[PDB]
């Protein structure tokens, strides 16, 4: 519940009025809303940087958020689209046996995807996921800040580099 | 076509290293059935001199040989022209297909100078084998151009095999080779990609051994051994941090020739102070450190000291008070290093400060410290040298490029 009032100014000597009225209840109307819109996201991402992350409800993030895929950053790292889904089991194995509390997860319980995203402890908005659906056929790397990205990048590509070290070491291990 | 069987015998039995069993039966098709018309009997034996051809090529026996596969391919592509003309009458197999092959055996003249301007390029790099170093850029380009001239001219539906076989070999090649160049010029990541993408290309050529192989099989997995064995050794530290202190140990106690292994065998052989391998970075600015690193990443440039770092420092690290004193030989007396055979002694006083120096490659070096001055350890020091020298360059897999 809000109270808002209006004035209309500029020696002594309406439906101006009535229409800045409505134009300003519209505009703070849709601002209100946008507002509840967007400060879920907000809060979600806090929870989740802190813990009670439901798999089921960080997918609304990711719906909200837009994530860029690593194809699209940089085209060397193309050639890790064509890894084989086991590849990806094992990459995931890797660092959740070795990484510290950086990983977290996000699984879906029955015949469903995984998630072990990374994200450094102080680099906000900007995180790395993983995505590993065999009974989709669906495997996705993609990175995700929580804030559009006009294109910071210092801190995107610190964590990326020490992310994809270990893509190059399970792929090694493979390749041994 | 009734001869659809047969040539689908022929070829779809040619890829998978059988030739023999094709190669019978091709002068069969032909003399079983003693009338025939058209090329249905040039074009058999053409076909069964192919299938011995191509057995003699993958043979690799006829390099250097101080008869050729030139020799043998130069009339390949004419025994299938003659069968493929405009024989109007007096054959006579059917007037709707009757040369049919002519295409083919374009195709087929086609891979046949293919083969023999691969065989010459193999020839040409078995002569380079000689060379205490060879370099590897100028090869990848002859290679390439070899790709451009032979790409996607002489493909029917039958020739799908062959197209594939002959093809994954030479990429493989390519990707060893260029992994030849970015492993000696460091680089890691695509040097990596290269070496998985030749892997992952021989897993599929070379598996007609259970659904013997010829010689270039076994060459290619030895190069391709040695080719790990040497990124493994190379790019050690990095990967070390990724690991405990007995994975890695036992990660590169199975690639050979197990650089790792017989350095820290040979360490406590002499009770040294260091081990080092130098990289000569000098003429780049790509450098950043030891590791990837996104593209665009604005980074300083090495001078001095960093000029020549030691990358592989082992046991615990390099020395930062004895480096000014095997820092400044690296182009002093190298002249005798740059031959890639020599190997340095030094001696300090009050100090036994005294490197080694072995030059498998120009860019790279061995500086191998010792804390000791009484006997030079029976001058077995420079014979392991120039054993990991002629290891890291690994002629001896080029010379056994002919069988035997």
């Amino acid at each position: 519940r809000l109270q808002f009032f209006v004035v209309l100014t500029s020696f002594p000597r309406f439906p101006p009025l009535a229409a800045e009225v409505g134009m300003a209840r519209a505009r703070l109307a849709q601002l209100v809303r946008l507002a509840g819109g967007h400060c879920r996201r907000d809060t979600l991402w806090k929870r989740l940087f802190l813990g009670r992350l439901a798999l089921a409800e960080l997918e609304e993030l990711l719906e909200a958020v837009h994530a860029k895929s690593i194809g699209d950053i940089d085209p060397q790292l193309d050639c890790f689209l064509s890894m084989t889904v086991s590849w990806y089991q094992s990459l995931i194995k890797v660092l959740l046996s070795r990484f510290p509390q950086s990983c977290r997860h996000f699984q879906s319980p029955d015949l469903g995807t995984q998630y072990l995203v990374v994200l450094n402890q102080k680099f906000t908005d900007c995180f790395v996921l993983v995505f590993l659906d065999s009974h989709l056929g669906k495997t996705s790397l993609t990175v995700v800040f929580r804030e559009p990205f006009p294109v910071q990048l210092v801190s995107t590509y610190h964590h990326l580099e020490s992310v994809i070290n270990t893509a190059c070491f399970t792929l090694w291990t493979r390749l041994l | 076509p009734v001869e659809q069987a047969v040539l689908e015998t022929f070829f779809s039995h040619l890829g998978i290293f059988s030739y023999d069993k094709a190669k019978d039966n091709v002068e069969k098709e032909r003399e079983a059935n003693k009338s025939a018309g058209g090329s249905w009997l040039s074009l058999l034996a053409a076909l069964a001199h192919l299938a011995a051809a191509e057995k003699v090529y993958h043979s690799l026996t006829y390099l250097g040989q101080k008869d050729s596969i030139r020799t043998i391919y130069t009339s390949l592509h004419n025994e299938l022209k003659k069968v493929v003309t405009g024989r109007g009458a007096l054959g006579g197999t059917a007037p709707h297909v009757e040369e049919l092959l002519s295409h083919l055996s374009e195709q087929l003249c086609f891979f046949v100078q293919a083969r023999m301007e691969i065989a010459d390029f193999y020839e040409k790099m078995y002569t380079l084998s000689t060379q205490k170093f060879i370099n590897a850029e100028e090869l990848v380009g002859l290679l390439d151009a070899i790709m451009k001239k032979y790409s996607s001219r002489f493909h029917h539906p039958i020739l799908s095999p062959l197209e594939s076989s002959f093809q994954l070999e030479v990429d493989v090649l390519c990707h060893l080779l260029k992994a030849q160049a970015q492993v000696s010029e460091w680089k890691f990541l695509p040097s990596l990609v290269n070496l998985h993408s030749a892997h992952t290309k021989l897993q599929t050529w070379g598996q007609i051994f259970e659904k013997q192989p010829p010689h270039l099989f076994l060459w290619l997995m030895k190069l391709k051994n040695m080719l790990l064995a040497k990124f493994s050794f190379y790019f050690h530290e990095a990967l070390s941090r990724q690991t405990t202190a007995s994975e890695m140990k036992t990660l590169t106690a199975k690639a050979n020739p197990d650089f790792f292994g017989k350095i820290s065998s040979f360490i406590r052989k002499y009770d040294a102070a260091n081990v080092s391998l130098i990289f000569d970075n000098r003429g780049s600015e790509s450098f950043q450190g030891h590791g990837y690193h996104h593209p665009h990443s604005y980074r300083e440039a090495p001078k001095g000291v960093d000029q020549y770092p030691a990358v592989v420092s082992l046991p615990s690290d390099r020395p930062v008070m004895h480096w000014p004193n095997v820092i400044m030989i690296m182009t002093d007396r190298t002249s005798d290093l740059n031959s890639l055979e020599k190997v340095v002694h030094f001696y300090d006083d009050k100090v036994q400060s005294t490197y080694f120096l072995t030059r498998p490659e120009p860019h790279f070096t061995i500086v191998i410290i010792f804390e000791s001055k009484k006997s030079e350890r029976d001058s077995h020091f420079i014979s392991f040298l120039n054993e990991v020298s002629l290891a890291l360059k690994n002629p001896k897999v080029f010379a056994s490029l002919k069988p035997g």
